[PDB]
C-alpha cells in the first residue's frame, strides 16, 4: 500500500489498452474515465427532473452518490418551515447511503424530527446561513444528543451547509461522518459546496412550485370573498356562513368550525339586580380581553372528508366536539394564531386521543385564530383541524387563513350597516304611523261632515253609497249660495268647516265621483284628512290651499280650460293643486339651505314644493284615505304623473325659466283662426297641455292679487305679517339681516314692494291667459286695479317722506 | 421500531417548555340664462 | 519493485484513484475553467469532448440566475452542435387572449457577443400565431424541419427580406413548462449539408434539456411575482374600503391610491361616468318643443350619455402627483384618445401595444411631459356594478420594466376593476341612509309639531294675554307667579293627594290643571329653578300626546300619576325618595303609557309591527320610553334645562327603571325580590327608623321604584265600586275591541276576554285577575306600610261585590242547564 | 449599433388589421324560562 509515490502511475499510464476497463467510447486516461461517467450520470439526473418536478426521488440520488466522493457514512436533508414566527427544521430524507432503496430512507409526514431556531449545529446553521465544519462534535459549545438516542447511533465529524432561494434558506444537507480522515480534509469541503452547487436548483424549483400554488389559493379564495360580501346586506351568520362555504375547496382541510361571540357589552339595567341581590351568583369565566364575557352562542362546523354533511349548532353544549378542547375558548382570551404539532400529544388542551365517529377520525393539526372588526374586538374563533395533504400546517398556510380572516373581519361594517338600516327604517315608520294617526280624521269627527248615526242607526263605514248620498244631497252647499264659479270668491265669509263641504261639491260638479265610481267616504275622509294635514301658521295654511284650489276650478269650468283636458285629467289636477301647500313651516324655499333643514339634505331643487309633494302622495296611499283606488293601472299611473307635474310645477324659480315656452305657444295659437279646431290641435299634443297644465298650476297659486281691493289688503297684510315673522325669525337663529321685504321696521314700504312684484312676477301669466283665452279677463282687470290703488298708496308715501323732506 | 427511524406516533421535538404563539399582524394594514341674474334676487326667489 | 501487479491487472487501481483524486478531477471541472472543446473544427463528432462541453452547461446552474446568459451559452454551443446558424429565441406572450411570438434573441451564431444578439423590448418582431412555421410549432406543439422552404405549407417570409436573408431550411422546436408554451427555439439553413437530419433533431432535443428546465424557473419566478402582487393589492383594497363608509369618488380614490406601487405602471387615470338614467321633467320639454336639438353622440350599452364629469389621474413616472379635473375638457390628455370613449360605448378589455403605429384611435405623438415621455402601452377596461353597466373607465399606461401587457399582467389589474366594480354596493349605500335619515327626521318634525301646545292653546290655562297683555316668554319669573295662583285648583279641596280620587267629573282639560299643581305640592319647581312656561307647555303636550281610544287615553294616565302622587306625599314613601327622584317619577308616572295604540305586546309580535322589529323586549313600555323623551329634549319644552350634568344623567337614568317596569311580564319575572326587601324592612326592630339604611342602599330603592309602577298602573281595582265597575267596563270595551282586530286581520281565534260573546264572564274573569295579578302588591306594601292601608280595603270591598256578579251568572247558567 | 433584428422604433408585425379586443369574463362568478308552578296561568290573560 504506496503512500505518495504512485503520483505519474495512475494518470500517465493512459489505460494503454484501449478497451481497459471493459468498454471506452473514445477516454484518454484515468482523469478522463471519471470524467464522462460523471457527466452522463449528471446528464440523466438532470433528464429526471425535466418535467413532473419529483423533489424527493431525485434529491435522494444526488445525495446517494454524493456522500461517496465524500466518503461520508450518511447523508440527510433537513427541510425548513416556519410557524408562529419560529422556524423549526423537519426531517424529511434521513440516512441515506449508496446501498438504500428510497423508500428506506424517506421520512413520512408522521415520523419527523423536528428541531428549533438554536437546539443543535442543524439550528446555528440555519441561523447563521453558512457553512461550518466540527472536526470533533463533543468541542463546539451547541450540540444536541436527542437525535443520538433514538438512532443509537454516535457522530464525531460533521459537515453541514444551507440551500437558499436569496436570502431565505429552504433545507439544510449534513454529512455525518469522514471515514477515511479525522477533520474532513478542506478538499472536500470545496466539491461539497460546488457539486450540491447544481443541486440547489430542483430545491428552490419544488419551493417556488409551492409558494406560487399557495399564493394563487390566497387571491383566488380572496376574491370569491370579495365576490360574495358584496351580494347584498344581510347579517353576521348569513354573511359568515356564505363566505365560508362559498370557498371550501381552496383550504384543502378535511374539518373547521367557525364560533360567534355574543357581543352584549353592558348588562341592562333589571339583569343585573339578583346578583347583588343576595343570589344569581356573578360571571367568574374567563373574558375577552376588550372587557366582555366569552359566550358562544351559535358554532358553524363544515366537513369536509366523506361528506359535506355542513351543520349548524344553534346553542353549543360544554361538550362539543369542537370546542371541548378548550383552544377556541383560549384565542378569545387573548389574541393567538395558535398552531399546534401533535394534538395528542398536547397538555395545555384535552384533544380526544380517541377517534370521533364510525369512519375513524382523529385530529393531528389545529390552527384557531380569531376574527377582529377593525376595532380589536373579537368577534368569533374559526378553527382548522387537518390539511389534505397530511402534512402539519406551515406559513404559507397560516398567511393565507390569517389573510381571509382578517378580510372577514373587516367586513363587518355591511352587518352594522344593515343592522343601522333596519333600525332607521323601522322608526321612520313608526313616525309615519304617529303622524298618519294625527293627520287622519277620527270616526267621531267624521260625523260633522256626513251625520249617520242621528239621520241612520249605522256606522259610516257600515253604509251603500245610494244610502250615503241622501245625506250629502242635503248637507252639502249648493252651486250658487257661495259661488264657487266665480273669480272674486272670498274666502273670510265662510268658516273652516265649511271650506271642506265646498270642496267635496267642487268634486261633485265635475262629475267624476260617478265616472270613476270613487266612495263617498273616503272622499269625504281625504278632504277633512287633508284639511287638517295644514299648518296654523298665518297664511299658508287651509284658507290658502282651499283658495288656489278654488281658483283652479274657477278656471277650469267657467274660464274654458276645461276643453282641452278629458276629466280624468281635471280630476288629477283639482286634487293635485287642493294639496300642494300641506307641510308648510312659513319659511321659504331659501331659508332651508340657510338653516341647513333636512328637508335641503333630502330635496336638491324645489326643497319645499318637492316635499308637499310626497306628503301628498302618502296621505293618499293607504286605503280608507285613498280616492284612486277603483282607478286601473294605467289611469293610477297618469294621474301620479299629473300630480308630481302639477304640485312641483307651483315653484316659482321653475316659473321664471320655462315662460318662454308659454309664450310660444300663445303666440301660435293666433295662427288657428278657428278656435274650435285649435282645441282639437291641442286636445292630442302631451307636452304642449303638460306646459299648459303647469302654467295655470303657478297662475292660481299667484291669486289674491286679481280678487277685489277689499280682500286685497288684507290677504297683503296676512302676507307681509308672515313675510315679517320668517324676517324676525332668521335675524335670531340665523344672526342675518332680513332683506328689506323681511324687515318688520320697514312696513311702510309696503305698497311699492307690492307694485314693484306685481310689474315683475305677476303681469304674465295674468296677460299671456287673458290673450289666451278673453274669457279670462276679469282677473287681469282686476290685478291692474289693485296695481293702480297700491301704486297710489305708494304715490301717498312718497309724497309723506317728500314732506319729511322738504317740510 | 424498524419502519420509520425509530419514531413513530408524531414528530418529536427537543424542546420542553411553554409553547409561544404568534402574535397576530396589527401594523402592516392602517347660473341659468340672465341679463343682470340679480334683479329677482330682492324677492324670496334665489 | 514494479511488481505492483494489483494494480497491474485491471480493475483494483480505479477504486482507489477514485477514492484519491476523484474530488479535485471535479472540483475543478465545476470552477470557473472555461471549457476545453476545440471549435475551429467543424465535425468534431464529440468523442470525450462530449463530456466536456456538458459540464460547461451544469457550470452556470449557480445561485446567480438571470435566465439570458445561460440560455445564450446554450444556444452558442447547440449552433456548432447541430452544424447550423443564426438560432433564434421566440419568446411566447398572450394579449387580449390571443397569443403572440416575440423575438428575444435574433441572430445568434457561434462566437457571438451577448451584446449583438439581444433585442429590446422597443424594437422586437411580433408575429401572430395563426401563420408561419412558427405558429404552426406553437400550435402543433412538435419539433419539426422543413427543407426547402419556398416549397412547403404555410410559411410567411416578412422578416427575410427585412433582413436579407435567405433560409433555406429550418428547424424549430418548442420548450413548454406543463402543456403551456414557453419559448421557441428556431434554426434556419444547415452550413454544411442540404437539410437537417434525422439525427440532428435528436441532438437538439438531447442538448435541450438543460435549457428547458432553466427558463421554466424565470418563468416561474415571474408567475409567483404577479401572484403575490395581486394578493397584495386585493388586500390593501379592503382595509381602506373598510375603514369608513363614503361615496363612490373618496373611495375610489382611496383604493386606487393606496395600492400605487403594487401596479407598477408610469401613469393611469380613472374617469367616471354620470349615473342619471332620466331626465327630469323639466328639462325634457325643450328638446320635444324645438329648442336645445337633442343628443346624437355616443351611447353607453345601457342606454345613457356617456360624461366623464370628473377623471382623476396618477402620475409616478417623475415626480408624484396625483390630481382632480372635474368637468374635465373633450382635450384631456387622457381624453384625447378616443379609448376611454370607446370602452364605454362597447365595454372591452382594450388593449393598444402601440401608439406610433396606432390608426383607428390615434393617440399622442409629442412627449406630454417636460421630460421624454410618450405613450406607448395603453391598458383600458370599464367597471361595471354587478349589472352590467359602466360605472366608469379606468386606463393604465407605460409599464415601469417597458414591455407590452400580457395576460399575466392583464389579470392583474382586471381582478382589481372587478373588486371596484363589485365595492359600488358601500357607495350606494352611503346615499340611502342619508335619504332615510333625513326622512326620518323630517317625519319625526312632523309628529313633534302635531303633538305640541302652540300659542293659541296655551293661554287657556296660562293666560297673560289680556290681563297681562303680552306672550308668555316675555315675562318675568316672579311676574309670571301670580297668573297660576288663581287658576291651578287647590290641592285640599280637589281631593288630589289622597287614595280616593275620581276624575268623572273633572273636565279633560281640568286633568292638566291638577297635573301642573301636583308639581308645586311636592315644593320642586322653585328649589330647581324650572321655567313655569315651559313646566305648563309640557303638561298640555302630554294630553295631546295620548291618543283617543278607549282606555288608555290621557284619563289612565293622569290617573297614574295622582296614585303616584299620592303614594308619595300621603303614603310616606317619600322618606326613602330623595327629591329629584320624587321629580323623576311623578314625570314618568304621567307620561308610561303616552300613544298607546291599543294593542298588548302580543299583537305586536304576532303581526310584526315596525315597533316589533325594533324592540326585543317590552315593546310597548320601550317605545313609549323613547317618545316621552323625544318631546322632553327639546328646548321651550324641557323642564330639566336648570339642572346640572350629573342630577340630569341621574333623573333621565330613573325613567328607564319606571316606565320600563310597567310591563306585566317584567312584573311577575321578578315579583319575589321586592317580598325579601320588606321583610328586612320588618327586623329592624326598637325603632322606625329602617328608612335610614334605605336612603343610602339605592338597589332597594330602585325596586321599589320598579314596585311602586306597577302599584300604580293596575290601580283601578282599588277606586271605589261606583268607579272600578265602569273602568272595569271601559278596559273590557277595549280587550274586546283588540279582539275583533285581531280576528280579522291575523285570521285566529283571541282568548277568552277579547272574545265579545263571552262577556258574560267578565266578573269570574276579573275576580281571577284580582286575585292573580293582584292582591300581592296591594298586600305587601300594605304589610310593608301601614300609611296606605286604605287600599287593600278597597281591593277586598271590590272583590266581594265581584263576586256577587261572577255568583248571579253561575246560578243563571246553573239554571239555563236545569231546564234541560 | 448592430440592433440584432435591424429594426428600430416599435414593434413591427407583418399582418395588419381592425384591433381585436378582449371580451369580459363572466362565466365563473355571476352564475345568476318563567319559574312556575304552571305557565297557562299567565296565558289566561295578556302576559305571555
Ligand atoms: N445523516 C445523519 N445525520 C444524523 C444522524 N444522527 C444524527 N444526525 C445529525 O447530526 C446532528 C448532530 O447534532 P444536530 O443539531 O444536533 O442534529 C443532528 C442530526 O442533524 C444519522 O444517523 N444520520
Ligand atoms: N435573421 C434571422 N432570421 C431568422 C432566424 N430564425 C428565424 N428567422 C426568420 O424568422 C422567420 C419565422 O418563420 P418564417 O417562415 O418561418 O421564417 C423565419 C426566418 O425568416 C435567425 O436566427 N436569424
Ligand atoms: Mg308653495
Ligand atoms: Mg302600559
Ligand atoms: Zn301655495
Ligand atoms: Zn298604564
Amino acid at each position: 500500500f504506496a503512500d505518495q509515490y504512485f503520483g505519474r502511475k495512475l494518470s500517465p499510464e493512459d489505460v494503454a489498452n484501449a478497451c481497459e476497463d471493459g468498454c471506452p467510447e473514445g477516454c484518454t486516461s484515468f482523469r478522463e474515465l471519471c470524467q464522462v461517467e460523471e457527466s452522463a450520470a449528471l446528464f440523466e439526473l438532470v433528464q429526471d427532473m425535466q418535467e413532473n418536478v419529483n423533489m424527493e426521488r431525485v434529491v435522494f440520488k444526488i445525495l446517494r452518490r454524493l456522500c461517496s466522493i465524500l466518503h461520508a457514512d450518511r447523508c440527510s436533508l433537513f427541510m425548513y418551515r416556519q410557524r408562529n414566527g419560529v422556524a423549526e427544521l423537519a426531517t424529511r430524507l434521513f440516512s441515506v447511503q449508496p446501498d438504500s432503496v428510497l423508500e428506506d430512507c424517506l421520512v413520512p409526514p408522521d415520523s419527523e424530527i423536528v428541531f428549533p431556531l438554536d437546539i443543535g449545529v442543524v439550528g446555528h446553521v440555519a441561523q447563521t446561513k453558512k457553512m461550518v465544519n466540527v472536526q470533533d462534535v463533543m468541542e463546539c459549545p451547541h450540540f444536541s444528543s436527542f437525535a443520538d438516542e433514538l438512532t443509537d447511533y454516535v457522530t464525531r465529524n460533521i459537515l453541514a451547509t444551507p440551500i437558499m432561494n436569496g436570502k431565505d434558506v429552504v433545507a439544510v444537507i449534513m454529512a455525518v461522518n469522514k471515514l477515511d480522515g479525522p477533520c474532513f480534509t478542506s478538499e472536500d469541503e470545496d466539491v461539497f459546496l460546488k457539486y450540491l452547487n447544481f443541486g440547489t436548483l430542483n430545491l428552490k424549483i419544488y419551493h417556488l412550485s409551492y409558494l406560487h400554488n399557495c399564493e394563487t389559493r390566497r387571491g383566488q379564495v380572496l376574491l370569491w370573498s370579495a365576490n360574495k360580501v358584496f351580494e347584498e346586506l344581510t347579517d353576521i351568520e348569513r354573511q359568515f356562513h356564505k363566505a365560508f362555504y362559498t370557498v371550501r375547496a381552496y383550504l384543502n382541510c378535511d374539518r373547521y368550525s367557525v364560533g360567534l361571540l355574543d357581543m352584549t357589552k353592558e348588562k341592562e339595567f333589571f339583569d343585573v339586580w339578583p346578583v347583588l341581590m343576595g343570589e344569581a351568583q356573578a360571571y367568574s369565566g374567563p373574558r375577552t380581553p376588550d372587557g366582555r364575557e366569552i359566550l358562544f352562542y351559535k358554532v358553524i362546523d363544515y366537513i369536509l372528508h366523506g361528506k359535506e354533511d355542513i351543520k349548524v349548532i344553534p346553542s353549543p353544549p360544554a361538550d362539543h366536539w369542537a370546542l371541548a378542547s378548550g383552544l377556541p375558548t383560549y384565542v378569545a382570551e387573548s389574541g393567538f394564531i395558535c398552531n399546534i404539532m401533535n394534538a395528542p400529544a398536547d397538555e395545555m388542551f384535552n384533544f380526544q386521543e380517541g377517534p370521533l365517529d364510525d369512519s375513524g377520525w382523529i385530529v393531528k393539526n389545529v390552527l384557531s385564530m380569531p376574527i377582529v372588526n377593525k376595532k380589536e374586538e373579537i368577534v368569533g374563533v374559526a378553527t382548522f383541524y387537518n390539511r389534505k395533504d397530511g402534512k402539519p400546517f406551515d406559513e404559507q398556510d397560516e398567511v393565507l387563513m390569517e389573510s381571509l380572516t382578517q378580510f372577514l373581519g373587516w367586513s363587518v361594517l355591511n352587518t352594522d350597516t344593515y343592522d343601522k338600516m333596519n333600525k332607521l327604517e323601522n322608526r321612520k315608520d313608526i313616525a309615519q304611523d304617529m303622524v298618519l294617526y294625527h293627520v287622519r280624521c277620527d270616526r267621531e269627527e267624521i260625523q260633522l261632515i256626513l251625520p249617520t248615526r242621528e239621520r241612520l242607526g249605522k256606522e259610516p263605514a257600515d253604509c251603500e253609497e245610494d244610502e250615503l248620498g241622501k245625506i250629502l244631497k242635503e248637507v252639502l252647499p249648493g252651486p250658487a249660495k257661495f259661488d264657487i264659479y266665480e273669480f272674486h270668491f272670498s274666502d273670510l265669509e265662510c268658516t273652516e268647516l265649511e271650506l271642506v263641504k265646498c270642496g267635496i261639491q267642487m268634486y261633485y260638479e265635475l262629475g267624476v265621483v260617478r265616472k270613476f265610481q270613487i266612495p263617498q267616504e273616503v272622499l269625504v275622509r281625504f278632504l277633512f284628512s287633508v284639511s287638517k294635514g295644514y299648518r296654523r301658521i298665518t297664511y299658508h295654511n287651509w284658507r290658502h290651499g282651499f283658495n288656489v284650489a278654488q281658483t283652479m276650478f274657477t278656471l277650469l269650468m267657467t274660464g274654458k280650460l276645461k276643453s282641452y283636458y278629458t276629466d280624468l285629467e281635471a280630476f288629477a289636477m283639482v286634487t293635485a293643486g287642493l294639496c300642494h301647500d300641506i307641510d308648510h313651516r312659513g319659511t321659504n324655499n331659501l331659508y332651508q339651505m340657510k338653516s341647513q333643514n333636512p328637508l335641503a339634505k333630502l330635496h336638491g331643487s324645489s326643497i319645499l314644493e318637492r316635499h308637499h309633494l310626497e306628503f301628498g302622495k302618502f296621505l293618499l296611499s293607504e286605503e280608507t284615505l285613498n280616492i284612486y283606488q277603483n282607478l286601473n293601472r294605467r289611469q293610477h299611473e297618469h294621474v301620479i304623473h299629473l300630480m308630481d307635474i302639477a304640485i312641483i310645477a307651483t315653484d316659482l324659480a321653475l316659473y321664471f325659466k320655462k315662460r318662454t315656452m308659454f309664450q310660444k305657444i300663445v303666440d301660435e295659437s293666433k295662427n288657428y283662426e278657428d278656435r274650435k279646431s285649435w282645441v282639437e290641435y291641442l286636445s292630442l299634443e302631451t307636452t304642449r297641455k303638460e306646459i299648459v297644465m303647469a302654467m295655470m298650476m303657478t297662475a292660481c297659486d299667484l291669486s289674491a292679487i286679481t280678487k277685489p281691493w277689499e280682500v286685497q289688503s288684507k290677504v297683503a297684510l296676512l302676507v307681509a305679517a308672515e313675510f315679517w315673522e320668517q324676517g324676525d325669525l332668521e335675524r335670531t337663529v340665523l344672526d342675518q339681516q332680513p332683506i328689506p321685504m323681511m324687515d318688520r321696521n320697514k312696513a311702510a314700504e309696503l305698497p311699492k314692494l307690492q307694485v314693484g312684484f306685481i310689474d315683475f312676477v305677476c303681469t304674465f301669466v295674468y296677460k299671456e291667459f287673458s290673450r289666451f283665452h278673453e274669457e279670462i279677463l276679469p282677473m287681469f282687470d282686476r290685478l291692474q286695479n289693485n296695481r293702480k290703488e297700491w301704486k297710489a298708496l305708494a304715490d301717498e308715501y312718497e309724497a309723506k317722506v317728500k314732506a319729511l323732506e322738504e317740510d | 421500531i424498524r419502519s420509520a427511524t425509530r419514531v413513530m406516533g408524531g414528530p418529536v421535538t427537543p424542546r420542553k417548555g411553554p409553547p409561544k404563539f404568534k402574535q397576530r399582524q396589527t401594523r402592516q394594514f392602517k347660473a341659468f340664462n340672465h341679463l343682470e341674474l340679480h334683479e329677482l334676487a330682492q324677492y324670496g326667489i334665489i | 519493485e514494479v511488481e505492483k501487479f494489483l494494480d497491474s491487472n485491471v480493475s483494483f487501481a480505479k477504486q482507489y484513484y477514485n477514492l484519491r483524486y476523484r474530488a479535485k478531477v471535479i472540483s475543478d471541472l465545476l470552477g470557473p475553467r472555461e471549457a476545453a472543446v476545440d471549435f475551429s473544427n467543424y465535425h468534431a463528432l464529440n468523442s470525450v469532448e462530449e463530456s466536456e462541453i456538458i459540464f460547461d452547461l451544469l457550470r452556470d446552474f449557480q445561485d446567480n440566475l438571470q435566465a439570458e446568459k445561460c440560455v445564450f451559452n446554450v444556444m452558442k454551443k447547440l449552433c456548432f452542435l447541430l452544424q447550423a446558424d443564426r438560432m433564434s429565441l421566440f419568446m411566447y406572450r398572450a394579449r387580449n387572449g390571443i397569443a403572440e411570438l416575440a423575438t428575444r434573441l435574433f441572430n445568434v451564431h457561434k462566437d457571438a457577443v451577448l451584446e449583438e444578439c439581444l433585442v429590446a423590448p422597443d424594437s422586437e418582431i411580433v408575429f401572430p400565431l395563426d401563420m408561419g412555421v412558427v405558429g404552426h410549432v406553437a400550435l402543433s406543439k412538435k419539433i419539426v424541419n422543413v427543407p426547402n422552404t419556398e416549397e412547403d405549407e404555410h410559411f410567411c417570409d416578412f422578416v427575410d427580406t427585412l433582413t436579407e436573408y435567405q433560409t433555406k431550411n429550418i428547424l424549430a422546436s418548442p420548450i413548454m413548462n406543463g402543456k403551456d408554451v414557453v419559448a421557441i427555439i428556431m434554426v434556419v439553413n444547415k452550413v454544411d449539408g442540404p437539410h437537417f437530419t434525422e439525427n440532428d433533431e435528436e441532438i437538439l432535443l438531447k442538448y435541450l434539456n438543460f435549457a428547458n428546465l432553466i427558463m421554466k424557473v424565470f418563468h416561474l419566478s415571474y408567475l409567483h411575482n404577479c401572484e403575490t402582487r395581486r394578493g397584495q393589492i386585493l388586500l390593501w383594497s379592503g382595509s381602506k374600503v373598510f375603514e369608513e363608509l363614503t361615496d363612490i369618488e373618496r373611495q375610489f380614490h382611496k383604493a386606487l391610491y393606496t395600492v400605487r406601487a403594487f401596479l407598477n405602471c408610469d401613469r393611469y387615470s380613472v374617469g367616471l361616468l354620470d349615473m342619471t338614467k332620466q331626465k327630469e321633467f323639466f328639462d325634457v320639454w325643450p328638446v320635444l318643443m324645438g329648442e336645445a336639438p337633442p343628443y346624437a353622440g355616443p351611447r353607453t350599452p345601457d342606454g345613457r350619455e356617456i360624461n366623464f364629469y370628473k377623471v382623476i389621474d396618477y402620475i409616478l413616472h417623475g415626480k408624484e402627483d396625483i390630481k382632480v379635473i372635474p368637468n374635465p375638457p373633450p382635450d384631456h390628455w387622457a381624453l384625447v384618445s378616443g379609448l376611454p370613449t370607446y370602452v364605454a360605448q362597447n365595454g372591452l378589455i382594450c388593449n393598444i401595444m402601440n401608439a406610433p403605429s396606432e390608426d383607428f384611435f390615434a393617440f399622442q405623438k409629442e412627449p406630454l411631459d417636460e421630460s421624454g415621455w410618450m405613450i406607448k402601452n395603453v391598458l383600458s377596461m370599464p367597471i361595471v356594478n354587478k349589472k352590467e353597466e359602466i360605472v366608469g373607465v379606468a386606463t393604465f399606461y407605460n409599464r415601469k420594466d417597458g414591455k407590452p401587457f400580457d395576460e399575466m399582467d392583464e389579470t392583474l389589474m382586471e381582478s382589481l376593476t372587478q373588486f371596484l366594480g363589485w365595492s359600488v354596493l358601500n357607495p350606494d349605500t352611503y346615499e340611502l341612509m342619508n335619504k332615510l335619515e333625513n326622512r326620518k327626521d323630517i317625519f319625526q318634525d312632523m309628529v313633534k309639531y302635531h303633538v305640541k301646545c302652540d300659542n293659541e292653546e296655551i293661554q287657556t290655562i296660562l293666560k297673560t294675554r289680556e290681563v297681562y297683555g303680552k306672550e308668555p316668554w316675555e315675562c318675568e319669573e316672579e311676574e309670571l307667579a301670580e297668573i297660576l295662583q288663581g287658576e291651578l285648583p287647590d290641592a285640599d279641596k280637589y281631593e288630589i293627594n289622597k287614595f280616593h280620587f275620581s276624575d268623572l267629573p273633572l273636565t279633560e282639560l281640568e286633568l292638566v290643571k291638577c297635573g301642573i299643581q301636583m308639581y308645586y305640592e311636592l315644593k320642586v319647581v322653585d328649589k330647581f329653578h324650572i321655567p313655569q312656561e315651559a313646566l305648563v307647555r309640557f303638561m298640555y303636550s302630554l294630553s295631546k300626546g295620548y291618543r283617543r281610544i278607549t282606555y288608555h287615553n290621557w284619563r289612565h294616565g293622569f290617573n297614574v300619576g295622582q296614585t303616584m302622587f299620592s303614594l308619595l306625599v300621603t303614603g310616606k314613601l317619600k322618606r326613602y325618595f330623595t327629591d329629584l327622584e320624587a321629580l323623576a317619577m311623578v314625570t314618568a308616572a304621567f307620561c308610561h303609557d303616552i300613544d298607546h295604540r291599543g294593542t298588548n305586546n302580543l299583537y305586536q309580535m304576532k303581526s310584526q309591527n315596525p315597533l316589533a322589529k325594533l324592540h326585543g323586549s317590552s315593546i310597548l313600555e320601550r317605545h313609549h320610553l323613547e317618545f316621552g323623551k323625544t318631546l322632553l329634549r327639546d328646548e321651550s319644552l324641557n323642564i330639566f334645562q336648570n339642572l346640572n350634568r350629573r342630577q340630569h344623567e341621574h333623573a333621565i337614568h330613573m325613567m328607564d327603571i319606571a316606565i320600563i317596569a310597567t310591563d306585566l311580564a317584567l312584573y311577575f319575572k321578578k315579583r319575589t325580590m321586592f317580598q325579601k326587601i320588606v321583610d328586612q324592612s320588618k327586623t329592624y326592630e326598637t325603632q322606625q327608623e329602617w328608612t335610614q339604611y334605605m336612603m343610602l342602599d339605592q338597589t332597594r330603592k330602585e325596586i321599589v321604584m320598579a314596585m311602586m309602577m306597577t302599584a300604580c298602573d293596575l290601580s283601578a281595582i282599588t277606586k271605589p265600586w261606583e268607579v272600578q265597575s265602569k273602568v272595569a267596563l271601559l278596559v273590557a270595551a277595549e280587550f274586546w275591541e283588540q279582539g275583533d282586530l285581531e280576528r280579522t286581520v291575523l285570521q285566529q281565534n283571541p282568548i277568552p276576554m277579547m272574545d265579545r260573546n263571552k262577556a258574560d264572564e267578565l266578573p269570574k274573569l276579573q275576580v281571577g285577575f284580582i286575585d292573580f295579578v293582584c292582591t300581592f302588591v296591594y298586600k305587601e306594601f300594605s304589610r310593608f306600610h301601614e300609611e296606605i292601608t286604605p287600599m287593600l280595603d278597597g281591593i277586598t270591598n271590590n272583590r266581594k261585590e265581584w263576586k256577587a256578579l261572577a255568583d248571579e251568572y253561575e246560578t243563571k247558567m246553573k239554571g239555563l242547564e236545569e231546564e234541560k
